[PDB]
């Protein structure tokens, strides 16, 4: 697990194991977003829904937000997504499959907006925790459709 | 996708 902004918002892969989402408390973490499909979750826990539940019985706020691995959210999900986290400043933790690719996508999306940075200078600052952060072209090319369109986003999020 | 360095 790594923090892109301490305390506030961090990113993460998929946890095998229950005693990780109790590290993952250790660090701060209070909320979470889930990015992987159904049956992604459900190769690792063996039910899509148990490790959901699993979530909330130890005290985290999950929201399940179904990415395609290596693509990107539809408009409608990116904006629950950015609603969900700003609607709770701290303790955000995103996370996906790998925490690289859809994570480092959405970290990067969260940058753009919140702090006005480039496409280039929000995949900056989640590569320094998060090495190889935004895998593929249709990533890349959803932030740079985000940055041109910041205004617009603001806009519909507030 | 392809994880595993
Ligand atoms: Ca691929």
């Amino acid at each position: 697990m790594y923090w892109v902004r301490r305390k506030t918002i961090g990113g993460s892969g998929l946890p095998y194991t229950e005693n990780e989402i109790l590290e993952w408390r250790k660090e701060g973490v209070k909320r979470v977003l889930v990015l992987p499909e159904d049956w992604e979750i459900e190769e690792s826990w063996g039910d899509k829904d148990y490790y959901l539940s699993i979530l909330k019985k130890n005290g985290l706020q999950p929201l399940h937000i179904p990415i395609p691995d290596g693509g990107v959210p539809s408009d409608s999900q990116f904006l629950t997504i950015m609603k969900w986290l700003l609607s709770e400043k701290e303790g955000n933790l995103v996370h996906s499959v790998g925490g690289i690719g859809r994570t480092g996508t959405i970290l990067a999306s969260y940058l753009i907006l919140t702090e006005g940075l480039e496409v280039e200078s929000a995949i900056d600052e989640v590569r320094l925790v998060r090495p190889g952060a935004v895998q593929t072209y249709e990533q890349e090319m959803f932030l740079l459709r985000v940055e041109g369109m910041r205004k617009s986003w603001l806009k519909n999020i507030y | 996708n392809k994880y595993g360095n």
